[PDB]
DNA sequence: ATCGGATGTATATATCTGACACGTGCCTGGAGACTAGGGAGTAATCCCCTTGGCGGTTAAAACGCGGGGGACAGCGCGTACGTGCGTTTAAGCGGTGCTAGAGCTGTCTACGACCAATTGAGCGGCCTCGGCACCGGGATTCTCGAT
DNA sequence: ATCGAGAATCCCGGTGCCGAGGCCGCTCAATTGGTCGTAGACAGCTCTAGCACCGCTTAAACGCACGTACGCGCTGTCCCCCGCGTTTTAACCGCCAAGGGGATTACTCCCTAGTCTCCAGGCACGTGTCAGATATATACATCCGAT
């Protein structure tokens, strides 16, 4: 069992994130949100690809299983399949 | 003439169960008829999609439930699960 | 109209200066048709031989091929009974800039070695890879009678 | 230097260059077979194919097709042969 | 169940399992159709029509009228949150918007 | 003494190098911790093939720096250069996603 | 002497009075007028439905209306009551209809 | 029987009503051209789809299934109106 | 071994040699090449199915797939896509 | 066109009709497929594989490189106007982003 | 902190009209019985790749500190927008007339699905040599404190 | 307006490695030839509603005047991110070992498509009556200036 790896997305990893995408300068409570947002994201990702896995009866997550969630929320993914 | 199929008098034969009381208005049933057919068109597309995905050439109810997984909000999805599970076993027996 | 200077300037220029073992000219009165003749290359089964052929001119020249087709009956993998020809400057590779002159003597080098990767006619090439010495007997034997 | 008439002839036309456009190969024709090419063909290069469809896209539509120093060349070198053609 | 009865009352249902199977058969979606999933589909299309008919119903009431028109269908619609959710990119004709005003926007105390 | 670059210059330093390189700014393993964690919290005993997971962290870090070009256009709209909760707030609830 | 309500108040009445009602704000002539101007640009000698130009303007006043929404947030987002064409285009902007 | 500057039809009261609705209390003298021009921008995009739409069809008047159909194709869908 | 799988490698690479006869071209790149022709073959396939239920046709002809990429390609592209499709039409039946 | 050859060399192309053909038949799209659909489906698809071809070829000359990688696509697909509003929602694996810093942000 | 105008909204009552709800004729689509074959379920087997662990080394993260630039609050100005009134414009409604074009029906002819034999295009596997990654040294170019 | 020192980045040359491209073998799907049932192309007729015009209200749009309150610029305070140095932590890479489950193959049976016959459920059409919209007259909440 895991408990708390959310604080693996540390400050460093946003401000690289940030700087990449044009921000010059970051308040501080800026990670709390962003580490929010990506949860409800990859929550709302992997649900529909566990669905995707379930229906199939197979016990492993594909990486077909992720594109296709992708593509069915509207974020068409290039390079893993399809 | 030609003959135009509709879901009307199903429902209000619904809205007879739920409200015996209020009527309703042809705008009403209009927007009741273009909703069915939306939501029919929606989990009759991902059926497909996920049976052409597993290989397979026929639609059963579990394409159905899945898709209906798929694409209803938590509670809304659960209910309606409970829903078509609970016809399923009162008609094939 | 336009394709008509064309016309002149390729009659003009295979006038001038004939190539090799080829002559082509205006068979009607019409510059669209014409009809060409062609002598057997020297290192090559059709010893010999002359054959005669048709070119048809579409409405639309430069830029759309013209159709060659074989007047008399030649054994060649590249060629059925009736004259049609399996070359891909004529369909598959056509451009504005080739001219008859090039068609012609890519025909002519066509007689020199037969193109076995996309023959038109399986069966007399499947029997020129089997044994080059039967092709080459039955080869002279259908120059003799229908070339001469 | 100054090209000599030789090797300022289209080769399809087999007339003098006519606003003369110069594709990415490096290879240059007269603005109407050009046009005619693209309009009519395959939509590639006459002399050595090479297929230009995205150049001619981007290119057709700031009407930068036609190269101008080239142009520029021929028309003072040579202005007889303009006027009648 | 029996097997004497119409399809749509073996199954308990009231919208049509029939119409239902031959929209799904030649609605060029799979080459086969099962033959449980009409009943599927038909009763998960009853159950939410059945749900918006029923807040439709309650936001009339709650005009003091008995026929549901569009205004109600919208009340509805947008009040709830999981068929808000369902039908965010719908646009209902005659619906109009919920009324709301920002804080700031009111007049000072 | 020591020289030290004025507050800003070596922000635009990173802004120019990490637009410019296309790797994975978060690191592998924390991620796939946390992916492992929700998707067990979805279904116990799963198990992910490591292109599903390579596929999330694609998917993650473009939402990520979109949303981050969303949010410092709407600080630089309220007349500011820092970026603050409420940007993110007003960004994501504009684009549907929260409404 | 004579009576006048200040600023603010009665925009808030009006504010309140077309949120809950249901009817078309634009007038249906100068609309039908347009489309059918817009129409024959496309394609020359077209006929219009009735209910094809309804159902454009029912299309056309909801989407006016949501881009209005957002637009009051925009506003309101840099302390603001007024709404200013620079928070149209940060809307249109952020919800990626011009990207 | 061409037609010239209708989107001047859609007078600064009706721009002031939409905000209204919207939930706009103080409105800037320069947002009704800015209206106007995406108001423009929207019919077109709708409108070159429906005439495709009807195009296709071998026919000559628009009808509202084709606009529907449009509207759904462009991510909007809309109910009252068939479909 | 393993099954056979088809793809578009072959015909991208065949392709690829014409535009730039000396460049070659990764594996990636190739993954994300074969996506789009997917993508993109779903998405005319989808709208041109659904173009011919509205009409109560059975057949998807050649018309139906030229009003599909009209609808689905913006702007020039399109005004280009249509004319080669119709020039291959052109050339495959004479 | 003559026929005895192959469908892809008839009409120019070179996708394969016949595999396009098949996918259209066997797709469930319709209960039937036209016999020139797949010849103007091949056609549109080659054309854009072509023109993205083309303008990552030349992505990937102006950065010394004789080699396409999925850094010269998204360099391709983003500054062109047409193909950008196409591939909108379609994200390019290790494509990075266009560089692109705010006039503000720049010092004065 | 109220107090009095004054305005606008909400509330109760008569009435009358057209749209909703129900009944009838019927015909086209749904139900019932029967047949055949192909799709999917089930059992068995192979081996691929997913999990788990250990050791090192080192790039990356955490912690702390000086401080300078930016966020935020407060004031003043003046101009643009809200509110109200008189005037002019064209939307809305009613009524009539005409015909272009949508919609349905009957013939039938050419396009497309099905079937069987055949073989060549394309896929799986191997191998190698050049393009790209990396390292080390040097030249170029923004940057900033000091004039 | 600038000169110069410290620091980051770009060029150039040499070395190495691994994967991109070309070749070989083979199996299966695309090609070719023929047949046959049916879809939609076309001609013809009906009749619906889209278009055009005209007259009369009166409601919404327009223009103008006055005032006030809100947007914008400016100054000041302070505090919190930024840049840099040092230490701690665990990510990354290479290696080994086990076996769980994904992927393939064979056999069989039963579930669904196709067909024919039969009949009743829902659709189009017609009609009654009452739910709600409109007009008219009070009751009360609320805004604003002034004490
Ligand atoms: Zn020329
Ligand atoms: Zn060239």
């Amino acid at each position: 069992v895991l408990r708390d790896n959310i604080q693996g997305i540390t400050k460093p990893a946003i401000r690289r994130l940030a700087r990449r995408g044009g921000v010059k300068r970051i308040s501080g409570l800026i990670y709390e949100e962003t580490r929010g947002v990506l949860k409800v994201f990859l929550e709302n990702v992997i649900r529909d690809a566990v669905t995707y896995t379930e229906h199939a009866k197979r016990k492993t997550v594909t990486a077909m299983d992720v594109v296709y969630a992708l593509k069915r929320q509207g974020r068409t993914l290039y390079g893993f399949g399809g | 003439r030609s003959r135009k199929e509709s879901y009307s008098i199903y429902v209000y034969k619904v809205l007879k169960q739920v409200h015996p009381d209020t009527g309703i208005s042809s705008k009403a049933m209009g927007i009741m008829n273009s909703f069915v057919n939306d939501i029919f068109e929606r989990i009759a597309g991902e059926a497909s999609r996920l049976a052409h995905y597993n290989k397979r050439s026929t639609i059963t109810s579990r394409e159905i439930q899945t898709a209906v997984r798929l694409l209803l909000p938590g509670e809304l999805a659960k209910h309606a699960v409970s829903e078509g599970t609970k016809a399923v076993t009162k008609y094939t027996s | 109209h336009m394709a008509l200077k064309r016309i002149n300037k390729e009659l003009s220029d295979l006038a001038r200066d004939p190539p090799a073992q080829i002559s082509a000219g205006p068979v009607g009165d019409d510059m669209f048709h014409w009809q060409a003749t062609i002598m057997g290359p020297n290192d090559s089964p059709y010893q010999g031989g002359v054959f005669f052929l048709t070119i048809h001119f579409p409405t639309d020249y430069p830029f759309k091929p013209p159709k060659v087709a074989f007047t008399t009956r030649i054994y060649h993998p590249n060629i059925n009974s009736n004259g049609s020809i399996c070359l891909d400057i004529l369909r598959s590779q056509w451009s504005p800039a080739l001219t008859i002159s090039k068609v012609l003597l890519s025909i002519a080098s066509l007689l020199d070695d037969p193109n076995p990767d996309d023959p038109k006619v399986p069966e007399i090439a499947r029997i020129y890879k089997t044994d080059r010495d039967k092709y080459n007997r039955i080869s002279r034997e259908w120059t003799q009678k229908y070339a001469m | 230097a100054i090209p000599s008439l030789s090797e300022c002839q289209c080769g399809i036309c087999m007339e003098i260059l006519v606003e003369p456009v110069t594709l990415p190969c490096n290879h240059t024709l007269c603005k109407p077979c050009f046009q005619s090419t693209v309009e009519k063909a395959s939509l590639c290069c006459p002399f050595c194919r090479r297929r230009v469809s995205s150049w001619t896209r981007y290119h057709t539509r700031r009407n930068s097709l036609v190269n101008v120093e080239l142009w520029t060349i021929i028309q003072k070198h040579y202005p007889r042969e303009c006027k009648l053609r | 169940s029996a097997k004497a009865c119409t399809r749509s009352s073996r199954a308990g249902l009231q919208f049509p399992v029939g119409r239902v199977h031959r929209l799904l058969r030649k609605g060029n979606y799979s080459e086969r159709v099962g033959a449980g999933a009409p009943v599927y589909l038909a009763a998960v299309l009853e159950y939410l029509t059945a749900e918006i008919l029923e807040l439709a119903g309650n936001a009339a009431r709650d005009n003091k009228k008995t026929r549901i028109i569009p205004r109600h269908l919208q009340l509805a619609i947008r009040n709830d949150e999981e068929l808000n959710k369902l039908l965010g990119r719908v646009t209902i004709a005659q619906g109009g918007v919920l009324p709301n005003i920002q804080a700031v926007l009111l007049p000072k105390k | 003494k020591p020289h030290r670059y004025r507050p800003g210059t070596v922000a635009l330093r990173e802004i120019r190098r990490y637009q410019k390189s296309t790797e994975l700014l978060i690191r592998k393993l924390p991620f796939q911790r946390l992916v492992r964690e929700i998707a067990q919290d979805f279904k116990t005993d799963l198990r992910f093939q490591s292109s599903a997971v390579m596929a999330l962290q694609e998917a993650c870090e473009a939402y990520l720096v979109g949303l981050f070009e969303d949010t410092n256009l709407c600080a630089i709209h309220a007349k500011r250069v820092t970026i603050m909760p409420k940007d993110i707030q007003l960004a994501r609830r504009i684009r549907g996603e929260r409404a």
